[PDB]
């Protein structure tokens, strides 16, 4: 209870004659009316600490207020009782259910995994979305992000993935850890109602951070959620899928704190250390040798002005193992989910596909559909530039193929869960439009088996 | 050698320590009680500006800064081959064994090479031979393929007074040389800044 | 009792020593003239104050009195139909008290009329347990808006004494037995503009607002309790879009906040609105005006007083639309102070917390259950203008807004130059309420509206695809199917999308009328499409449909009383084209 | 007694710092007495403790700090106003320049002025017939509007400005326009052009001129438009005249603000411009219009040259966000021989609706106006394709639209700087162009109107 508040500058506060204070250590303000507000140390010096109050600073009288240094940072009280429960980004409950009986409290930064300790992703994950499952396969322990944009339905996509995510022929079930970072009430309620509506909550733990919640809480959210996931995965042995939206909102908060400390931005207005910060988060995923469970991450981010050159998607792309890209071009023609296969990529698909995991024909068809769609789009262009007549009959087919591929294969709807077998079968059905002579990237062995 | 200072400011990746006059620019240092890695970018009187490359969360003023005495270096000797390291030469295999943990725990300090291991050092040079940097005084068959030649390290000019074959660790004296600064002892390893 | 001393004056930023008794965010009277300021920083005993008035003529050594209270609004009868400045000073009263056509300084003025007699009808019985939000009664403020007197937040107890009668907003109209002791209530309550008024529950806005503007209602609808942005370069029509919604939407109440804009625009509204109907339009309207050349800091104050006034009416169970025009000036006011404080800027010079500020504002909007046993539903629909420099929307204010709103009506300078209004970029704009609204519209119209709209956008999107390749070689070599496509897209753009605010008829379109126009347009594309597949030629079809295509084009002009004159075009399409094939 | 202090601490650029003072107010007017007796005016920018920071309008050239003094005059900079200003030429600071007498101010007014209560405003709706079709029909000017001219160096904005001042008039009235002219950093030859034209037309005898030229101190220019608008607001609302205000060139004004902004080392905005550029500009441009119950008016025609011909530059951008439209001149139209070289597509007027139509111009004003824009925008796109891909690469009807854009530019917009067209002549010419097109194309005009007017 130091009664030594020297300055208030906006939500920033200067506290004097304090000792033993650490960076990022939590604080309490006891105001003159008795009101309590919480804060965190943003800077600490020999004689003073800079703190940020979460509720802001209005109405505080400096000389009549007191500050208490709690002696610790933000910590998460882990328990196996958090499954099927909703929290805010600080881990307090938002569902009005019973209080959490914590096994222990953990720091939320986590640790770097010794590389020789990591296990290669082995298992296929059935998202139920053909565009992902077939052409951009997600594998247990991968980091596969979704790159979206403002006004694009990553909300729906995220909810779908969270309903449909499953491993095959395992009776073992996915714990889904869901983090919302600085999202609107309307978006957060949609996610909460969806999880409740479909019973998806019974497997899930939700950390729900809102846009009008403090920036500091917003930076805390992903770390709270990943600590919980690592607990469930590497302590409880569960297989965990972590879904985080919107990552651009997290970078936004990082800027806010960065300026508070008067740090000059690196590239495009963001902290120099953004890469370390994002890397640190995303690398908390995978399999570890000699440990039953795994963490799989799907971070969702919006690319400002649809710019893949933007530091957020660009730096994220280096860290994560591929990316799924939604485009408004597709969205505006009613393609749901509007996933563009051409610029999307999974870097570990091969490890999750073929005989024994999906079906033997997986890879070959993916390669073929990918090419035929590329060829189809080219054929479409040709149609415009040179006219109906210059088109080969083989060319007209590719045109029709690309049209059906967007309209029937990629456009499955936000509530349609396709098994890998249906997806594979539909691909074949679509490939069947072409002559055998054209399916050059499939062994005749497979052509004769599947048509 | 090791130099201890005191942290006067913590601000994100930036730490400032005073009483660092024995430290130099570009020196590596261990920051805070915990001991996460940092580098001295700046020096004002006795105040060093330090970039910290691990999470500074939970570090505060009053805590030490331990200076390594040197800039980023590698240990070079028998035990290097076949090992897997990180960028600052942290031995990944040893991390697993000593640590009994799956993590590169922060603040954990481990020498790049095994300093406890026995090596047969075959002396091939003779006493009374004049030597300078680069001359091979002996070798060790380090692996099934490669022969590790033990070279007179840079900065040493002299005559070999005593040398014997036998089993030594990379920390044992294996040769004596008559320099201009009297007698000097050589071991099987040398340090070089990266 | 403590008197500050100015030590520094620099534009709207003043610093006063000896302020240790005051609190962050307290309002102040500044200097000899007692101008209205706010403390925003305290370093020891020194307050940094931002002044809501002009500071010319003020200097060090003059006194400062802190009022001990935060910027508040007065909420009660006499609020509707009035134009206020940013800190809620009534502008008509200002003119008469100060006897001027110009704006003075340091003159204190109560928001509402405290001498006016209103007839308060008590609707509660004595000895009823009440709390925040309970309506003890009402005053008929206007012929259409009934002003409900609600128990203020903070007060819990038992109605001891109440009755109906004539009172001012000062007279005690009710007495409540509380745990702290008796409290008496007037018809007026004070609320701090920077706190969101509490609520029982936030809900999902599922009912579409009627704007009567075809492009919005069809393709990028906003629901009641939703938040939309209109970012656009100067002269694109952001202001006119907001006037249209203020005029035609089916909300109960409209709060129009002119934030850093043209004086004339505000005088347009006070003068034109009483002459309009929806019962006069001005009678459901509140106006906060802080023009471009009025004090900068008052721009923030205006945004906040508006939403707070909006929330107050929301609690009463009303649907409220709030237009902020424009939020860029508010952000730019924050940019001015930040620069004057020598803070470290975020991008483009704005303070780093810019995003968080915007999110606070929008999160205050929305459809709710208000406090009280009644559990009333009320909505706040936020319509915001954004004014990005050079029309470039990579800028922070637009980018941060897009992250907290669900509707984006992006205006295009290129569409404005060819006089295509509203100049909404149908490719770039979106509405997250689109899918829910389609459903609501299908049910209401009892037609497949969703599908029509999808095909509409699908055609517009194909047009875009084509025009890219076309602008370098096209037309001469295009397939007939694609030529047809460009014509349906052209019909949509010109016959449906393009709508003039100032035309007597085209200023508003009912849903029944919107549906009929779009059907007629798609029916053309459908019937023409089927004819091409039977062997007919583009040129045959177009030459043979000149008269019918004129009718489609002029259907925007058909009066609401005569919708059959539109739906009958559908028969003419089918007959005309059926004829051409043979 | 006036406050004078002999304690100058700092003279850096245009900025002076005085210390050991008291009683000084923000914005207070100051005079520096130099060691040689020379007097230079200034303004208090900042006042703290016992220090004041002042900007000197006349520069700080040749000052000895130790031997100079500063007077703090006890008030903001004001204009000594009088109806006797009419017919006189002043410098950038309101001092006589023409060797004439007086003046004995009727009063002094603070040049910042005061904001017009929005309840007190009359909405402006009286059509001014400039005689230029591209304005009266498509970007209509009304009495009390601010309608700037966006131009570029080497372009005839001064020719256009003079034409407008020369021919402008409301209809069904014999009212004339008093002109306030503010020259801001312009050249002698440019300022002499307006002077020559005002003498020729006799408008000199109903004009007030505030002249800051390219050889005058730059900082003075921050004061100049404010002197001019104080004069205009006084003439209109206090002496009941209809006032036309022409200020050129506004780009020089904003350059001065940057100089001070930079010298103060404030946080810069875009391109070094201050964060308050929008706000500063609005405190000039919003001093226009009409007030309920007062018979005068202020109509502002500011002129600026867009740097690099770039309309996204902060000066034209922000200016455009403040004023009520803009008339744009383009280098392309100028080289093609079109006078005035107004590019109607990016040009605008925000006050055209209530000022045109039946009882104001004619009932076909807005329909034809909209129609013409549609045909011109499209015709212009078609004309340019034809220049690239040949006439053969154009459709049958787009060939017509292209010929339309030629006739529109060459005949309609290109009238010459000495041509005064009645609105009736302008609307009638508009029809003759529209008649080039098939009746089906004219979707923007209702059948009722076509039957009546279209030949
Ligand atoms: N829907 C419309 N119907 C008819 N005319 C319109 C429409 N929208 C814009 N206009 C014309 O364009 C002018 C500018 O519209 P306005 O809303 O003032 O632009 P703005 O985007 O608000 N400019 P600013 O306030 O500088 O950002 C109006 O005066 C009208 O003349
Ligand atoms: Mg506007």
């Amino acid at each position: 209870e130091y009664r030594t508040i020297k300055e208030v500058v906006g939500p920033l506060m200067a506290v004097e004659k304090v000792s033993g204070v650490k960076y990022e250590e939590l604080i309490e303000v006891r105001m003159q009316n008795g009101e309590i507000r919480r804060g965190q140390v943003l800077e600490v010096q020999e004689d003073k600490a800079m703190v940020q109050i979460f509720e802001g600073t209005s109405g505080i009288n400096l000389k009549n207020s007191s500050v208490r240094f709690l002696g610790h940072p933000l910590q998460l009280g882990v328990s196996e009782d958090m499954i099927g429960r909703v929290f805010d980004g600080l881990g307090r409950p938002k569902d009005n259910g019973p209080e959490i009986l914590p096994e222990k409290y953990l720091d939320i930064n986590g640790e770097v995994i010794n590389p020789i300790a990591r296990d290669y992703p082995d298992e296929f994950i059935q998202t139920g979305i053909s565009a992902i499952d077939h052409l951009n396969t997600l594998v247990r322990g991968q980091k596969l992000p979704v790159f979206s944009g403002s006004g694009l339905p990553h909300k729906e996509l995220a909810a779908q993935i969270a309903r449909q995510a499953t491993v095959l022929d395992s009776s073992d079930d996915f714990a889904v850890v869901f983090a919302a970072i600085g999202i609107t009430f309307e978006e957060a309620e949609f996610f909460m109602e969806d999880f409740r509506q479909t019973g998806a909550i019974d497997r899930s733990v939700m950390f729900m951070n809102l846009a009008n919640d403090p920036a500091i809480e917003r930076i805390a959210t992903p770390r709270m959620a990943l600590t919980a996931a690592e607990y469930l995965a590497y302590e409880k042995g569960m297989h965990v899928l972590v879904i985080m939206t919107d990552m651009t909102n997290y970078a936004e908060a990082l800027r806010e704190i960065s300026a508070a400390r008067r740090e000059v931005p690196g590239r495009r207005g963001y902290p120099g250390y953004l890469y370390t910060n994002l890397a640190t988060l995303f690398e908390r995923a995978g399999r570890i040798r000699g440990l039953k469970g795994s963490v799989t991450q799907i971070p969702i981010l919006t690319m400002p002005e649809d710019d893949k050159t933007h530091p957020i998607p660009d730096l994220t792309g280096y860290i994560t193992e591929g990316q799924i890209i939604l485009t408004r071009e597709l969205y505006k023609s009613g393609i749901q989910p509007p996933i563009d296969v051409l610029p999307s990529l999974s870097r570990l698909k091969d490890k999750g596909t073929g005989a024994g995991k999906t079906r033997e024909d997986h890879a070959a068809t993916m390669n073929q559909l990918f090419a035929a769609y590329a060829q189809g789009k080219q054929a479409k262009e040709l149609a415009v530039v040179l006219g109906e007549s210059a088109l080969s009959d083989i060319d007209k087919i590719y045109a029709k193929f690309a049209e059906r591929f967007e309209n029937e294969y990629v456009n499955q709807g936000f509530y349609t869960n396709r098994t890998i077998t249906e997806t594979l079968d539909l691909g074949w059905e679509l490939l069947a439009m072409l002559p055998r002579t054209e399916l050059k990237r499939i062994k005749d062995d497979l052509l004769d088996k599947y048509l | 050698g090791m130099q201890i200072g005191k942290i006067i400011k913590v601000s994100g990746p930036l730490v400032m320590a005073e009483n660092m006059s024995e430290a130099s620019i570009q020196d590596m240092c261990l920051v805070g009680d915990l001991g996460v890695i940092g580098e001295i970018i700046e020096m004002r009187q006795d105040v060093a500006s330090i970039q910290v490359y691990e999470e500074t969360s939970g570090i505060g003023p009053g805590e030490p800064v331990r200076s390594t005495g040197e800039a980023l270096s590698v240990e070079l000797g028998p035990g290097i081959i076949s090992q897997m390291f990180d960028g600052i030469q942290r031995p990944l295999d040893t991390f697993m064994e000593v640590t009994q943990s799956n993590f590169l725990g922060r603040g954990v300090q481990l020498p790049a090479l095994d300093h406890e291991k026995q090596w047969w050092f075959e002396a091939t040079i003779e006493e009374g031979t004049e030597v300078s940097a680069g001359d091979i005084i002996g070798y060790v068959d380090e692996t099934k393929i490669i022969q590790h030649k033990i070279m007179v390290p840079n900065g040493i000019k002299g005559t070999v007074q005593k040398i014997e074959s036998g089993s030594f660790t990379i920390d044992d004296p294996i040769c004596v040389i008559e320099t201009e600064q009297g007698l000097k002892e050589l071991t099987m390893m040398q340090k070089w800044p990266v | 009792m403590q008197i500050g001393k100015i030590i520094k004056v620099s534009g709207p930023l003043v610093m006063a020593e000896n302020m240790s008794e005051a609190s962050i965010q307290d309002m102040c009277l500044v200097g000899d003239l007692g101008v209205i300021g706010e403390i925003i920083e305290m370093r020891q005993d020194v307050a940094s104050i931002q002044v809501y008035e002009e500071t010319s003529g003020i200097g060090p050594g003059e006194p400062v009195r802190s009022t001990g209270e935060a910027l508040s609004v007065e909420l009660g009868p006499g609020i509707i139909s009035q134009m206020f400045d940013g800190i809620q000073r009534p502008l008509d009263t200002f003119m008469e008290v100060t006897q001027s056509n110009f704006l003075g300084r340091g003159v204190q003025l109560p928001a509402l009329d405290h001498e006016k007699q209103w007839w308060f009808e008590a609707t509660i019985e004595e000895g009823t347990e009440v709390s925040a939000g309970d309506i003890i009664g009402y005053v008929d403020e206007t012929k259409i808006i009934q002003h409900k007197i609600m128990v203020p937040n903070g007060i819990k107890g038992t109605v001891q004494k109440i009755e109906s009668g004539s009172f001012t907003i000062d007279d005690p109209i009710c007495v409540i037995e509380t745990e702290q002791g008796l409290k008496e209530l007037t018809m007026m309550q004070k609320w701090p503009v920077r706190r969101g008024r509490p609520i029982k529950q936030k809900l999902n806005p599922d009912v579409p607002m009627i704007t009567g503007q075809r492009v919005i209602d069809t393709f990028f609808p906003v629901t009641k309790g939703g938040a939309a942005a209109v970012p656009g370069p100067f002269g694109a029509g952001k202001t006119v879009v907001q006037h249209q919604i203020a005029k035609w939407s089916d909300v109960d109440l409209v709060v129009y906040v002119g934030c850093g804009e043209r004086g004339n625009e505000m005088t347009d509204v006070v003068n034109e609105f009483p002459e309009l109907i929806d019962e006069s339009l001005m009678e459901r309207t509140v106006l906060i005006a802080n023009t471009s050349n009025m004090p900068v800091a008052a721009r923030e104050a205006s945004i906040y007083t508006g939403i707070t006034i909006a929330e107050y009416f929301r609690d009463m169970g009303y649907d409220v639309a709030i237009m902020a025009d424009s939020t860029s000036r508010w952000a730019e006011a924050l940019r001015e102070m930040s620069g004057r404080l020598e803070e470290m800027p975020g991008d483009e010079g704005y303070p780093a917390y810019l995003g968080s500020r915007l999110a606070e504002y929008y999160e205050r909007s929305g459809r709710v259950i208000a406090l009280g046993s009644d559990q009333r539903e009320g909505s706040i629909t936020a319509i915001s203008a954004v004014s990005p420099s050079g029309g470039d929307i990579s800028e922070p204010v637009t980018q941060n807004t897009l992250r907290v709103v669900k509707v984006f009506w992006g205006l295009d300078s290129s569409l404005a130059q060819k006089r295509h209004f509203p100049s909404i970029n149908w490719i770039q704009s979106y509405s997250l309420y689109s899918t829910e609204v389609g459903r609501y519209m299908d049910q209401i119209l009892q037609q497949d509206w969703s599908d029509m709209v999808t095909e509409g956008m699908r055609i517009l999107q194909e047009e875009e695809q084509l025009n890219e390749i076309v602008r370098l070689v096209g037309i001469d070599s295009l397939s007939d199917n694609d030529r047809l496509t460009l014509e349906v897209a052209k019909s949509i753009r010109e016959d449906y999308l393009q709508q003039n605010a100032f035309d007597d008829v085209d200023t508003f379109t009912s849903r029944e009328k919107q549906f009929n126009m779009l059907k007629v347009i798609l029916t053309f594309g459908k019937e023409a499409r089927k004819a091409l597949s039977l062997g007919a030629y583009f040129n045959e079809i177009m030459e043979g449909t000149v008269a019918v295509r004129e009718r489609i084009s002029r259907s925007k002009y058909i009066p609401e009383e005569e919708l059959a004159k539109i739906s009958s075009i559908n028969e003419e399409i089918k007959e005309t084209i059926q004829l051409i094939v043979s």
